[PDB]
């Protein structure tokens, strides 16, 4: 249903919230009352019309298929290339992942996408992550890997990953400090 | 004292639901005004205060009965708006 502003624009008149609600109730009654074409043609004058983007699969020089993606977490940006076939190796910045991320939490984050779609040990990954700390880098690489793997999993699996939150870019970033207070939300100790 | 016992204010429990029996007895006492009478007799209500309270209760009852009559009278008009839109 068009908004009160749209209805006002059509009627070149100033309306009220309750007037708009009355009119919308009347139109809804009209819709429910088996409105045919003769009535639907009128009604539609007041109607206003209202999935992951799979990357293309590229091919290297040696003919191996892969998918490239990127993901950002906090200040960390990661570019990940996932090959169609592999032995589960993950090389981050040219270093093996268990060496780059000595933290079990970060290794678990790397695992989370592949483990979810039941493709552990089936894909090789080459990731390059810059900026942020260890955890931000792990999250960015996780997002990039999930997006790249979307090209190799089925559409139902892609939707399941999206529902599990493996393809959403975490918008949580550090909140700026504000003048006159200790931090983003911390206030200076009040002195009654 | 000089009357027979277990006739006045006595209720018989049905199937052992003493809670239901006590609810029935409490309803009986309240409807007969014994509970309110005991509460008021705990302390001596001087005659002027008693008269004022009785008058206030009478006015309250008149007003409540009239308002209830009005509500019941107008309750039928709670139907769905027949002339909606116009």
């Amino acid at each position: 249903w068009l908004i009160k502003e749209e209805l006002e624009e059509m009627l070149v008149e100033k309306l009220s919230d309750l007037d708009y609600m009355q009119f919308i109730r009347l139109l809804e009654k009209l819709l429910t009352s088996q409105c045919g074409a003769a009535e639907e043609e009128f009604v539609q004058r007041f109607r206003r019309s209202v999935k992951q983007l799979i990357e293309p699969v590229q091919y290297d020089e040696q003919g191996m298929a892969f998918s490239k993606s990127e993901g950002k977490r906090k200040t960390a940006k990661a570019e990940a290339i996932v090959y169609k076939h592999g032995s589960g190796r993950i090389k981050v910045n040219g270093i093996d992942y268990q060496l780059y991320f000595p933290i079990t939490q970060d290794r678990e984050q790397l695992m989370f996408p592949f483990h979810f779609v039941d493709r552990l040990g089936k894909h090789d990954v080459t990731c390059t992550v810059s900026g942020g700390g260890r955890s931000a880098q792990a999250g960015a690489i996780r997002l990039a890997m999930a997006k790249a793997l979307c090209s190799f999993v089925t559409e139902d699996e892609v939707e399941w990953m999206r529902q599990a939150g493996l393809l959403t870019t975490d918008p949580r970033v550090r909140e700026r400090k504000k003048p006159g207070q200790e931090g983003a939300r911390r206030k200076f100790t009040w002195k009654k | 004292a000089k009357h027979l016992k277990f006739i006045a204010r006595t209720v018989m429990v049905q199937e052992g639901n003493v809670e239901s029996a006590y609810r029935t007895l409490n309803r009986i006492l309240t409807m007969d005004g014994l509970i309110e009478d005991i509460k008021h007799r705990r302390y001596y209500e001087k005659p002027c205060r008693r008269r004022q309270r009785e008058s206030y209760e009478r006015c309250r009852r008149i007003y409540n009965m009239e308002m209830a009559r009005k509500i019941n009278f107008l309750m039928r008009k709670n139907r769905a708006d027949p002339w909606q839109g116009c």
